[PDB]
């Protein structure tokens, strides 16, 4: 019964970030990373990083790095993403979890929150 | 009484030359040390697992399962060279001396103040409470150097110091079977418990006696004397390339130059010597026989599992593998104004030259044919396994008894100075962490505790945990640290290496403008000496 | 970074029969390779994990094969439902990097 229930849509000028959150239920949270993944209609699927909610250790790619910062907050079972300045970065964004076999698969998956960027 | 001091603030290192050449240091180590109440007045049986990071394959290496004992007890730790030395007693000693005896060790608890928090915030004085001291000297308790877990007091004489929650490590069984990115099983990630064989549940209080201790009273413990070997200042630099009489000179250079080289001008199969290889006729630098090995290889990033889960096997000396790194904080020698969590890292790299290089290894056929062929030589660029990153250098041990090696230098200011040895049928020939190892019998551990301050409601049948009165301690801790030294000689025409300040490590030795403190690691073994 | 390239962006099908979708890889991953299914407009769902394991719940006519830099993964028997965008992931290192993704189709 695990579920990530993220929050909807957002539209924000191009200047500033939005808090983008994923409410975990049906499992330890602090037993699964969480990753984040992001979704273009053209640039096809791209990994943004992961967060470990215990000990809150992350890591991103080298693309990613200035771009997004995640937060994780226990008592409450939600992870966050910053999106800093958000210049043309529209897209759905996915908050995924592993799943029970060991590798870096993702079996559970949000349902996606769209960023959109205009003005 | 409650106004008569119990002790005196000593914190000079005082040289004492005797004659012959033969130094005592004393080193006085004196110490503020600031004590909280337990958080639990009860000894608990924690197990650590960390499912989330092993449950992933290939994150092996990040294993952290344990059990443990935690004690309502602190500990009073001093095994560090920094509790002991500045840099430049330091100085003094790694550049007059060549070798370093451990003579005795002594401390002193004095001068106790109990107080009291009221709550703004009141700060009273407990004039009848006690703190709790005991020593274990018969040495019952598990051994726990603070050293390893940077957790020994502080580096500063100026700068009040904690003692470090005690805590041991109580049996469980752990099997994890090793994965990578790409496995198809699920293979195994259990937590299996304790066997009942090997319960071991140790309390201060059933086995050391415990003085009780008000603001009036000091304790004392007596002189332990030592019983050790020397540790050596000096490092060598001969490995078996460098041993005996070299070859002699036939053409030696005229045209004294920077690419004008001598000549043995002799074939290399018409040369005289003896050879291990009983089938060749070249006598070369590689072939010639020397009298033993010095150093040796070992598998290196390799990993044994037991019966408690996955260790790194431990490398004697290294030249990557081998050298120890150290992570500390602003207690312990990182930049006491700096702001965050991450701790200050440093590698180790001794002057020893006597580990080894895995990319000029190789193996080859028996028959020697010189120019070596493909099908008759294992270099360290060939898969072993069909892995690409594996070679043989890492699954390859050549300690055999014709081994020589040194032992660890000692590490400013972090390491230890001195270990127990293992109570086991057939002793390591050497420690990784301490240059010195007491053999029989080692200095007693120091736990401090400060006595339960019970309020008017106290009811022992209640589940819940005893209400305390909020009651703190700082008392004073002073220590006696006697070494024996041997003053060095000259025995070659050149200088040697020595340690000094100069316009690039100036300001790690004097405070910034606002108070802000380091001590950056120094190396010990610095002049060199000869092998054979 | 490795780069994962599906040799098609869209694959001719007609239902009941057999679909070969393939994934190259830059450098070799030896088995570390994940096949999913997103249905346009919801979240992806994983079908193979370690490049021949199905996942739990998955019908038994997705299966999958390769190693190295050659993967593939074949449906025996399409159905209406099957018709989808199929991504190769690859997770032998990171950053995590998916593939394009193919549609299947009905033939014109």
């Amino acid at each position: 019964a695990v579920h990530l229930q993220g929050t909807e849509l957002v539209k924000p000028g191009a200047s500033a970030g939005v808090k983008l959150s994923c409410k975990a239920s049906g499992y330890t949270f602090t037993n699964y990373d969480m990753n984040w993944v992001r979704q273009r209609p053209e640039q096809g699927l791209e990994w943004i990083g992961w967060i470990f909610p215990g000990d809150g250790s992350t890591r991103y790619n080298e693309k990613f790095k200035g771009k997004a910062t995640l937060t994780t907050d226990k008592s409450s079972s939600t992870a966050y993403q910053l999106n800093r300045l958000t210049s043309e970065d529209s897209a759905v964004y996915f908050c995924a979890r592993r799943g029970s076999h060991g590798s870096y698969s993702f079996a559970y998956w949000g349902q996606g929150t769209l960023v959109t960027v205009s003005g | 009484g409650v106004g008569i001091s119990t002790g005196t603030f000593n914190n000079q290192t005082e040289f004492k030359f005797l004659e012959n050449g033969w130094v005592e240091i004393t080193a006085n180590s004196s110490r503020l040390v600031h004590l909280n109440m337990p958080e639990s007045e009860n000894y608990r049986r924690v197990v650590v697992n960390n499912m989330d990071k092993t449950a992933v394959n290939g994150n092996m290496a990040l294993d952290d399962i344990h059990a443990q004992i935690v004690t309502p007890w602190s500990l009073v730790d001093a095994n560090a060279w920094g509790v002991w030395f500045n840099p430049g007693d330091w100085q003094l000693i790694v550049n007059t001396m060549s070798e370093l005896h451990l003579v005795s060790f002594e401390q002193e608890i004095f001068n106790v103040v109990l107080k009291t928090v009221s709550e703004t915030k009141v700060y009273n004085n407990d004039l009848t409470a006690s703190l709790m001291v005991a020593l274990d000297s018969n040495n019952t308790m598990p051994f726990t150097p603070a050293a390893m877990r940077s957790e020994t007091l502080g580096f500063y004489p100026w700068k009040p110091t904690i003692p470090t929650p005690w805590r041991y490590y109580f049996q469980w069984d752990r099997t994890l079977i090793p994965s990578h990115t790409g496995t198809s099983g699920t293979p195994t990630n259990i937590y299996h418990g304790t066997d009942p064989d090997d319960v071991q549940f140790y309390t201060i209080e059933n086995s050391v006696p415990v003085h009780l201790l008000r603001t009036g009273d000091e304790f004392a413990t007596g002189t332990f004397f030592f019983d050790c070997k020397p540790c050596r200042l000096t490092h060598t630099w001969q490995t078996n390339r460098a041993l005996g009489l070299p070859p002699f000179l036939n053409s030696l250079p005229q045209s004294e130059g920077a690419t004008n080289f001598g000549d043995i001008g002799v074939q290399q199969d018409k040369r005289r010597g003896v050879t291990q290889m009983g089938n060749t006729n070249y006598i070369t630098e590689a072939t010639i026989m020397r009298p033993a090995e010095v150093g040796y290889s070992a598998p290196y990033y390799s990993f044994e599992a037991s019966t408690q889960g996955p260790f790194k096997t431990p490398i004697a000396a290294g030249r990557a593998d081998g050298n120890p790194r150290y992570a500390f904080g602003r207690q312990h020698g990182q930049k006491t104004t700096t702001t965050g969590e991450t701790p200050e890292r440093f590698t180790y790299i001794a002057h020893q030259d006597t580990g080894r290089y895995p990319e000029g290894d190789w193996i080859q056929n028996i028959n020697f044919n010189l120019p070596v062929t493909n099908d008759n030589v294992l270099l360290p660029t060939d898969p072993i396994g069909g892995k690409t990153g594996i070679n043989y250098t890492n699954i390859f041990n050549t300690y055999g008894p014709l081994t020589a090696l040194n032992n660890v230098p000692p590490v400013y200011p972090n390491g230890q100075i001195w270990d127990k040895e293992f109570d086991t049928d057939l002793k390591p020939r050497l420690h990784v962490n301490a240059p010195f190892v007491c053999q029989n019998n080692c200095p007693g551990q120091l736990f401090v505790k400060v006595a339960p301050n019970l309020t008017n409601e106290y009811d022992p049948d209640a589940s819940a945990n005893m209400s305390r009165i909020v009651t703190y301690s700082d008392f004073w801790w002073k220590g006696k640290l006697v070494f024996k030294a041997k003053l060095r000689a000259s025995h070659t025409w050149n200088p040697i290496q020595q340690m000094s300040i100069n316009v690039d490590n100036q300001f790690n030795y004097v405070p910034s403008n606002i108070g802000g403190m380091k001590i950056v690691y120094e190396k010990s073994q610095l002049a060199p000496r000869k092998l054979y | 970074d490795i780069v994962m390239t599906q040799s098609h962006k869209f694959m001719s099908t007609s239902v009941g029969d057999r679909v070969s979708i393939t994934c190259k890889a830059s450098q070799d991953v030896n088995t570390a390779l994940a096949w999913y299914q997103q249905i346009p407009g919801q979240s992806p769902k994983l079908l193979i994990y370690s490049a021949s394991n199905r996942y739990t719940g998955v019908p038994d006519r997705f299966t999958a094969s390769g190693s190295g830099t050659d993967f593939t993964f074949t449906i025996s028997s399409v159905q209406a439902e099957d018709l989808a965008l199929y991504y190769c992931q690859q997770h032998y290192t990171t950053p995590w990097t998916f593939g394009g993704g193919t549609k299947l189709e009905i033939k014109r």
